[PDB]
RNA sequence: CCUUCUCAAACAUUCUGUUUGGUAGUGAGUGAUACUCUUUGGAGUUAACUUGAAAUUGCCUUAAA
């Protein structure tokens, strides 16, 4: 038999933790919610997780929204076995001397030149 | 019902088709059988004109359908332009509830109101659709009788109105007259006069009187968007007045009221405010 | 005359003229009213969706 | 500037290198790269810097895709008011004479209606290699067509002076498209310091024309962005220094 | 719309001299029952719709079986006037879709993927179950009190 | 219940509004800072839409003038942003189909540019303002009574004396001249006037008037353009013809 | 169940030329060529290739009722 945790999928844009919380409050008191945001130019990879409190709340929500529709994604949803222990996905926003390095440039210029020379593709300079 | 069926089923092109393809009702046969025709009509138009000039002033909201209002305003101004161009007013009496008039139009002397142009407030205790229906009947009535009037005078009925005038004043300069002596003496009083009215006083009742008693006019407020060449008179109801000039007498409208109400053309001696007034000297 | 505040509601007064001159009966516009409950209950379909 | 004989022997060196050791298609197309001081940071522009060139390679490209299967070809996307104004008869009068041909004409309402279905969107546009869009539209596009087009420079859009100020008529653009086809080419500018450019391919025009073309763009780029150093490869090879400027290197911490 | 199309195309064929194809192609549902069932067994449908509420049910019972056989994604809509709303008839009792403008190809293709999600597994349980085994409240309370006492 | 489709469309609409308001606000910030190397176009523009319709674009080069505006509902999903809630709460245009006048300038132009999708705009005529103020208009007034859950229609110019005699102002006709000719500073009047509660042009929900609602929505979504370009012109109409319906 | 930053200047007229600036994205991944930084922490830049928008875990009031 299952756990209260749920897996969801195929989310569209504009659908965030606030939307999940306010929507799925209706199917009972929600314990905690979390979705999948990118850690780079932070936007969703269109899935998430939730447990409202209960196994029965989870399964009735799944029975309702198993193949639910909106514009041209459609939500699929999975009740899990016991536990399954949401652990991760901290929320991520959109993350935002001269002569010494000149000698470094000057020497590694020669280094790349000898590297292409010993490939071997011969070169002056 | 058909339209409702249509809009439930969609079919909005068909709904427009239904609405354009209908022929609503008219009341010409009702009038021209109920009133035989002319003297009775002009006798009993008074209660019509009262409610019309009321509805032209009161505000638009639900229960109003302000197309109604602009129609009533149009026929009101048509009526006023006809009677003022043909120079018939016989009494005037200012009061708190607007002003009553009196005119010997083709025999019987019709008395009627034109209220003050101000934002009255509504009870929401009166029942309205009855009064609207009254108005629709009266509007049709006046449309018929006024067509008859313009025609028997001989005139281009109904009057066009130039938008550049309508957008500045929306007055009696609008609804311009095109054809196809007088009441002797009280027509053509102020003959060859010019009144520069101050902005301070409301033209809403000055201009019917002034144009009935023939004389040209210019307003202060009229030139807000855009000469005093031959101006003869100045009018104001302000305590202080400046820079007053010698070309004009600086007078009050009770002068006009007494002048037409007695047909005497009293001087402007008891005038040039802020001296007090000969109080109203009502006709009754 | 700028001082002049008009007074008296022409709606009330002309309606008095209407009721006075024997054209119309004296009346309220009075708003809605029901005698019985017009009972609510649930459709068959919502009742048996199980 | 670069020694032109160094440029000559460099291109000879590249072609004789790649002459002998999908694979050749991946490994033959020429790329040219440049480092600069630093590019415009925290500002993701998507315009393309248009260089002037004397010999374009798109005529070889159509000549090569006539044999190959990819069918190198053009796109042209317009404002909504314009497809009714324009037709294929006019370009049939104009462009076949000087010897090219447009493939189709299309609008943005069609972009947002029939080139949704993102699969079908990318499948549609990946057929196209060369993209021409309006100055008016270029800002609006990336909400419409999406970054799959913009990562690749083939798909990535470009403005064009369409509107003869005002009340656009065709000829002011029909000559401009001839100019940008035959005598100008794009350049992209990413974040950071590095900038690669898909110059062309080795089966297209000879080294004797490629050499003065690269000389042209290099001399107009050294003045443009205060570039750091210049290299080349074809799609695996290590970087070939043909201009390594050092007076440009000393002002970097002077900026600080 | 037809008569506007005709008064267009009469001038179009009189002056422009087309083949009566100057006007464009239509893209529309196809709504006669015999039309539908003829198109099926040519497999010229991508979605058909079926109305539950038909008392002459013999008209309709063969359709889901036949659509299953020909592998076409049937669907039983609730309401026949609902289907008439989109043909401009009172009742149609079916509608179909065979050819679409490109801008809803994904819409249709995904709609099919919803429909078979709603039906393909439900087909096993619809047929093994004889509906309508239900009693009224008095008999129900009778047997409930009997089970309670026993 | 809360219509999940409506939830997500609401989120998208408010996010799009957030994008465009931030866009134009920071645009105007860098305009005022005058570092104008990277801006698409450095000047205002004015589209005077008139009557498939007739379009005329122009620039301000103020030459200041006045305008009259109305809150219209929309667009169509949005839970509002603070960065227009504060503005229109100051301007007293919420509880919509409400009218207020305004004096135009460069301080206030971009405020029109942000509020524009929520609102309809155009200049009035002398007849139109005269009709408006003689038919409509209200006052908050205090003394000897009346702890102000209060409203008063204009019927007394002695109120204009006792509240604007300090300005040397009586005579709401004289107020109207001040307004129409842009006389002495326009601002006691704007802060005072208790702005106009106009009427919805069509009540209905009979099968007839529903049709007029649909035609009305066709007309407004035709004439208005929520282009959100951040360089697009302002929109201006025949208000003289419109408030004939709306008054 | 919305629907997308769909033009601005300068010049001299060529209805047409030069320059100017104007976009921060569906995501998932596939392997892979080179450049900066600074301390290992790799952050950012660099060829092209698939996927039905795919998927399980990377500190305001009439748009009401």
């Amino acid at each position: 038999e299952y756990s209260g945790i749920i897996y969801v999928s195929r989310l569209p844009h504009g659908f965030h933790e606030k939307e999940l919380s306010k929507y799925f409050a209706q199917f009972g008191d929600l314990k905690e919610v979390r979705l999948a945001r990118n850690k780079k130019t932070g936007n969703s990879r269109h899935y998430g997780f939730l447990e409202f409190v209960n196994k029965e709340d989870a399964m009735i929500a799944q029975e309702s929204m198993n193949n639910y529709l909106l514009m041209g994604h459609l939500l699929q949803v999975r009740v899990l076995p016991k536990g399954a222990k949401i652990e991760k996905l901290y929320k991520y926003k959109k993350r935002v001397p001269v002569k010494q390095l000149k000698d470094n440039m000057k020497q590694k210029h020669e280094e790349r030149i000898k590297k292409l020379a010993k490939s071997g593709i011969e070169f002056k300079w | 019902r058909k339209l409702t069926r249509a809009l439930g089923r969609g079919e909005v092109s068909s709904a427009k088709r239904l609405e354009e393809n209908r022929d609503s009702y008219t009341l010409d046969h009702i009038i021209k059988e109920r009133y035989p025709s002319f003297p009775d009509a002009i006798r009993d138009i008074d209660d019509a004109l009262n409610m019309l000039f009321l509805f032209s002033n009161l505000p638009s909201t639900n229960q109003v359908s302000s197309k109604i209002i602009n129609d009533a305003q149009k026929i009101c101004n048509q009526w006023l332009a006809y009677v003022a161009k043909e120079r018939l007013v016989r009494k005037v009496f200012v009061s708190i509830k607007g002003v009553y008039y009196q005119a010997n139009i083709k025999g019987e002397e019709v008395r009627w109101l034109v209220p003050f142009k101000f934002p009255e407030n509504i009870p929401s205790d009166v029942d309205f659709r009855i009064m609207l229906t009254f108005l629709e009947f009266y509007s049709t009535l006046l449309h018929f009788v006024l067509y008859k009037l313009y025609t028997d005078s001989g005139l281009i009925y109904p009057p066009k109105l130039d938008l550049k005038k309508d957008k500045i004043i929306s007055g009696l300069s609008s609804y311009i007259l095109e054809s196809r002596k007088y009441d002797s003496p009280v027509a053509s009083l102020f003959s060859a006069f010019v009144f520069y009215v101050s902005r301070e006083v409301p033209i809403d009742i000055l201009e019917f009187l002034i144009l009935s008693c023939g004389g040209n006019v210019i307003s202060e407020a009229a030139m807000d968007q855009i000469d005093m060449s031959k101006v003869t008179h100045q009018i104001v109801d302000r305590p202080v007045l400046k820079n007053k000039v010698a070309g004009r007498t600086y007078i009050q409208p009770q002068w006009i009221f007494d002048c037409i109400n007695k047909g005497e053309l009293v001087p402007a001696n008891k005038y040039l405010p802020g001296e007090a007034l000969p109080p109203h000297l009502s006709p009754w | 005359l700028r001082k002049l505040k008009p007074e008296g509601n022409l709606l009330y007064d002309t309606v008095r003229k209407l009721q006075s001159s024997g054209k119309v009966e004296t009346r309220v516009p009075v708003r809605k009213g029901r005698k019985y409950k017009q009972k609510i209950t649930e459709k068959w379909t919502h009742k048996d969706f199980k | 500037a670069i020694p032109r004989e160094r440029v000559i022997k460099a291109v000879n060196e590249l072609i004789k290198f790649t002459s002998k050791p999908e694979e050749e298609l991946k490994k033959d197309l020429q790329l040219i790269v440049v480092n600069n001081k630093s590019f415009t940071g925290t500002s993701k522009s998507f315009k393309l810097k248009l260089l002037n060139v004397k010999h374009s390679f798109y005529k070889p490209w159509k000549e090569a895709s006539a044999t190959a299967v990819k069918d190198f070809k053009v796109l042209l996307i317009l404002k909504d008011s314009d497809i009714k104004k324009v037709s294929e008869d006019d370009l049939f009068d104009q462009l076949d004479s000087e010897g090219i041909k447009v493939d189709e004409i299309i609008c943005g309402k069609d972009l947002k209606t029939v080139y949704k279905a993102y699969e079908a969107r990318n499948a549609f546009i990946s057929q196209f290699s060369l993209i021409l869009a309006d100055d008016s539209i270029v800002t609006s596009l990336p909400k419409l067509m999406g970054g799959k087009a913009y990562n690749k420079v083939e798909t990535t859009p470009i403005s064009i002076r369409t509107h003869a100020n005002k009340e656009f008529s065709l000829t002011t653009l029909t000559n401009n498209i001839k100019k940008v086809y035959m005598n100008q080419l794009p350049v992209k500018l990413p974040r950071g310091t590095t900038l690669n450019v898909h110059l062309g391919n080795l089966e297209w025009l000879r080294p004797e024309e490629f050499v003065d073309n690269v000389e042209l763009i290099s001399e107009q780029l050294i003045k443009a962005y205060q570039i750091r150093s210049i290299f080349i490869k074809t799609n695996r090879s290590p970087v070939l220094p043909l201009y390594y400027n050092q007076d440009v290197l000393d002002e970097l911490e002077a900026k600080k | 719309e037809k008569k506007e199309r005709l008064t267009k195309e009469a001038a179009a064929v009189a002056e422009g001299k087309s083949k009566q194809d100057a006007s464009p192609k239509p893209y529309a549902v196809k709504y006669g029952l015999n039309h539908v069932v003829a198109l099926i067994e040519n497999k010229k449908a991508k979605l058909v719709l079926i109305a539950n509420d038909v008392d002459p049910i013999e008209l309709v019972v063969f359709l889901p079986a036949l659509c299953k056989k020909m592998g076409v994604p049937y669907a039983i809509v609730k309401g026949k006037a609902r289907l008439g709303t989109l043909v401009n008839q009172k009742t149609s009792a079916v509608a179909a879709l065979t050819e679409v403008r490109a801008e809803d190809e994904a819409a249709l293709a995904k709609l099919v993927s919803t429909i078979d999600a709603n039906f393909a597994d439900k087909y096993d349980e619809v047929k093994k179950h004889w509906g309508g085994g239900i009693l009224g409240n008095k008999a129900q309370a009778k047997m409930d009190k009997r089970a309670k006492n026993s | 219940f809360v219509r999940a489709e409506s939830i997500v469309a609401k989120t998208l609409a408010t996010s799009r509004e957030k994008e465009r308001i931030k866009r134009v606000s920071i645009l105007e910030d860098k305009k005022a800072k005058n570092e104008t190397q990277h801006i698409a176009s450095g000047k205002d523009f004015i589209l005077k839409i008139t009557e498939g319709l007739i379009r005329e674009k122009t620039t301000y080069d103020g030459k200041p003038a006045l305008l009259f505006i109305v809150r219209v509902r929309g667009p169509l999903a949005v839970n509002i942003p603070n960065k227009a809630f504060k503005i229109l709460s100051l301007l007293r245009l919420v509880e919509t189909n409400t009218g207020v006048f305004v004096k135009l300038t460069k301080n206030v132009y971009p405020l029109l540019k942000v509020i524009a999708p929520y609102v309809v705009i155009g200049k009035p005529s002398l007849s139109s303002i005269r009709s408006l103020i003689q038919k409509r208009g209200r006052i908050i007034y205090k003394g000897e009574n009346e702890a102000e859950p209060h409203e008063i229609v204009l019927n007394d110019n002695n109120i204009v004396e006792e509240q604007l005699g300090d300005h040397g102002i009586i005579c709401v006709e004289d107020i109207i001249h001040e307004i129409a000719t842009m006389g002495e500073s326009f601002s006691v009047c704007n802060f005072f006037l208790q702005p106009f509660k106009l009427n919805r042009e069509v009540s209905g929900f009979g099968s007839l008037n529903r049709l007029r609602k649909i035609k009305q929505r066709e007309a407004e979504s035709r004439t208005r353009q929520f282009s959100n370009a951040a360089t697009a012109p302002v929109i201006e109409v025949d208000i003289d013809s419109l408030l004939a319906k709306l008054n």
